[PDB]
RNA sequence: AAAGCUCCUUCGACGAGUCGAGUAGUUUGGGAAUGCUGCUCAAAAUGGGAGGUAAAUUUCUUCUAAAGCUAAAUACCGGCC
RNA sequence: GUUGACCUCGGAUCAGGUAGGAGGACCCGCUGAACUUAAGCAUAUCAAUAAGCGGAGGAAAAGAAACCAACAGGGAUUGCCCUAGUAACGGCGAGUGAAGCGGCAACAGCUCAAAUUUGAAAGCUGGCUUCGGCCCGCGUUGUAAUUUGGAGAGGAUGCUU
């Protein structure tokens, strides 16, 4: 029953909503539990970091197309290029993505650089102390300052390419021959008429011959 | 009975240095098993086939 | 191999310029490919089991007859137009080989 | 190798060879009980494909179902409701005859677990199914790690909870834009969409 | 004895009364029909499904169903504190 | 004729085992209303809810794509914020109403059928044993190793574990 000028109401309170009301009165309490779990996890993994290396990835829509972010795992082709055994990779903390594939060559190049400088920064204790092997650490460059986050030490350096640059005058290029607004209009109309134009051309050639 | 003694015989031969395939010989036996026999005739290795009814 | 992109959106070949590459074929895309062992089995079983009722009807309809009834009948029985075409074209082969035989 | 030929032959359920064979075997049934033991599978390939093995502890049962739609059980025809739901005589059950068949056999054999089931024969007024069951208390089962996952107290009577292959079908458990309202459980997502959440700092 | 890596002429088996279609009822925001179930018909090998408007012709993209297992982030004061 | 096997169906207070009931706040299914709103009322709404029935655990369920997209492409499942009171449904009335992308919590991958070990059923329940083995039985209408699409099999070649 409207009485004055108001906005037409629509409040979806017509079922028995009172039977399903969730209140978050334990927001601080949960936080404490999560922190206790992290410390326990950190103590179990004594000298290793907590997280696992992720690759660099570009967002998948036309919007958000500009930014980059972390992925889920490295593709099988990326691992082979860096020279890493397929099965040893998960053990030493590098992840693996069963179902991603590389179409271009910049993401491929970016990720192999990531692996290469990681392997240079990786220590590797032997499986038994009394018998070291050839691929282990020689026990003398084995004491150094370590990291544990591996998200801050290996996060995206810059998601968005630098906003602006500077160039000397008389080096600025020239636009498209006729304008840059006529270029868009022409490129649009061409795709609108692709079907009709090709059909008309084809009929004339066959009919004449 | 024959298999157990045969495996014992070749075991006592491997312990003085002589390798296997020297006390025994190539065996000739009949073949059986439904899928097994199908392979033997798919490969054109069989000579006669007897089927139950 | 792959064509290049024009470098401006809202066009006939829009995109952002990059160097597309060719990538080796995945073993998951060879699904519906003919293999030289399955064909042996199917030929043997076909000659052991024989034909089906609706199959026999379209044979006699196809031979010594026109062809629009055959396609209409096959679709009504099989369900879709695409499968009907394939069955008729394959079925034509078996009758044709017998005549040549 | 021969098992491949069997798969290819059983696909042609209309050829004269196959059609005659079913006609005789279906008479063999319908003279026995509605539920009874089977000494060995009648479709060895279809049984092997579903996990059946040949070793002590695996059993095969055979069952018959009434077939046809479900009539609403109500005294005479009265429903005492609104006209939008007062039909009685064209309604359909919301599960498959396979599930009903599996459930009855499970109640019969209360000390085994139900693995799967498959179709064997069919008439105007009956449908015949064969059910594969496993013994969870046999030592030969507890020894093998490919199956002993079923001996855990969380897989009790899963036929009647909807966890076999036919049960997963009659629920909407598949990925994609098509199975939206039932991907993770119809009741669960209804609760999620219909709850009202309030935080401390609104 | 068993295992891992680099190269190759050539091979490379992959789930049926199921998929799909017609029809009826129910349900969903799903609209020439989103899922489920009953009845009738009932497939194929570069095949098959999907690409949110029914149909024909010609291209393209992405996966590989009809067999199975597995902790954590989530719900709850019914039980013991 | 006698004798000895096989297949199917039975008896036994035979040897050894297993399920029912309770609880049901939370979870997985089936079946299934009306009061009420529409200022009347039948489609609609209350509601894919209450009552009834079946089945488990400390969590349950789901899960390693027959996915989303139309990008310079993402990559198991679960949960919170946002998308969004939006696309859409509706005597187009009252009303109802999702999903992709994005940030975070937590992260973990795998096994079977379809192949002939065929130069040797290499496999397993039970009973007895002194612990080394033996006996009957299951099983060739297929029990172990090998392979699961990321591949793999078959060939060379030199390293490493």
């Amino acid at each position: 029953a409207i009485k004055h000028n108001q906005q037409i109401p629509n409040n979806h309170f017509r079922k028995h909503w009172q039977r399903r009301v969730r209140c978050h009165f334990d927001q601080p309490g949960k936080k404490v539990t999560r922190r206790l779990a992290r410390r326990a996890k950190a103590a179990a993994l004594a000298p290793r970091p907590v997280d696992k290396l992720r690759p660099i990835v570009r967002c998948p829509t036309v919007k958000y197309n500009r930014r980059t972010r972390l992925g889920r795992g490295f593709t099988l082709e990326e691992l082979k290029a860096a020279g890493i055994p397929r099965l040893l990779a998960p053990t030493i903390g590098i992840a693996v993505d069963h179902r991603r594939k590389n179409l271009s060559e910049e993401s491929l190049a970016a990720n192999v650089q990531r692996l290469k400088d990681y392997k240079a920064r990786l220590i590797l204790f032997p499986r038994k102390s009394n018998k070291p092997k050839k691929a282990d650490t020689p026990k003398d460059q084995q004491t150094a300052e370590t990291t544990t986050s591996l998200r801050t030490s290996f996060g995206v350096e810059q998601p968005l390419a630098p906003g602006f640059t500077e160039i000397s005058k008389s080096e600025i290029p020239a636009g498209i021959e006729g304008g840059a607004y006529r270029a868009l209009r022409k490129a649009r109309s061409d795709a609108r008429l692709v079907g009709v134009r090709e059909k008309r051309a084809k009929e004339k050639a066959e009919a004449e011959a | 009975q024959e298999k157990k003694e045969r495996l014992l015989r070749e075991a006592t031969a491997i312990k003085e240095g002589k390798k296997k395939e020297d006390v025994s010989k190539k065996p000739y036996t009949v073949k059986y098993g439904l899928n097994h026999v199908v392979g033997l005739i798919e490969n054109k290795k069989a000579s006669l086939v007897l089927i139950a009814n | 191999a792959p064509v290049e992109r024009t470098g401006l959106i809202r066009g006939l070949n829009k995109g952002h310029k990059t160097t597309r590459r060719v990538l080796k074929e995945r073993p998951s895309r060879r699904k519906g490919a003919q293999s030289k062992r399955t064909q042996f089995v199917r030929s043997l079983i076909r000659e052991v089991a024989g034909l089906a009722p609706y199959e026999r009807r379209v044979i006699e309809l196809l031979r010594n007859g026109k062809d629009k009834r055959a396609r209409k009948f096959s679709k009504k029985k099989l369900g879709t137009f695409g499968r009907a075409k394939r069955k008729c074209e394959e079925l034509q082969r078996i009758i044709a080989e017998s005549r040549r035989a | 190798g021969a098992l491949k030929y069997l798969e290819e032959l059983s696909k042609k359920k209309q050829s004269d060879v196959v059609r005659f064979l079913l006609r005789v075997r279906c008479w063999e049934y319908r003279q026995l009980n509605v539920i009874h033991r089977a000494s060995r599978p009648s479709r060895p390939d279809k049984a092997r494909r579903l996990g059946y093995k040949a070793k002590q502890g695996y059993v095969i049962y055979r069952v018959r179902v009434r077939r046809g739609g479900r009539k609403r059980p109500v005294p005479k025809g009265a429903t005492y409701g609104k006209p939008t739901n007062q039909g009685v005589n064209q309604l359909k059950y919301q599960r498959s005859l396979r599930a009903t068949a599996e459930e009855r056999v499970g109640r019969r054999c209360s000390n085994l677990r139900v693995l799967n089931s498959y179709w064997v024969n069919q008439d105007s007024t009956y449908k015949y199914y064969e059910v594969i069951l496993v013994d969870p208390n046999h030592k030969a089962i507890r020894r093998d790690p490919r199956i002993n996952w079923i001996c855990n107290p969380v897989h009790k009577h899963r036929e009647c909870r909807g966890l076999t292959s036919t049960g997963k079908k009659s629920r909407g458990l598949n990925k994609g834009h098509r199975f939206n309202k039932t991907r993770a459980g119809r009741r669960k997502t209804w609760k999620r969409h219909n709850t009202l959440s309030l935080w401390r700092y609104r």
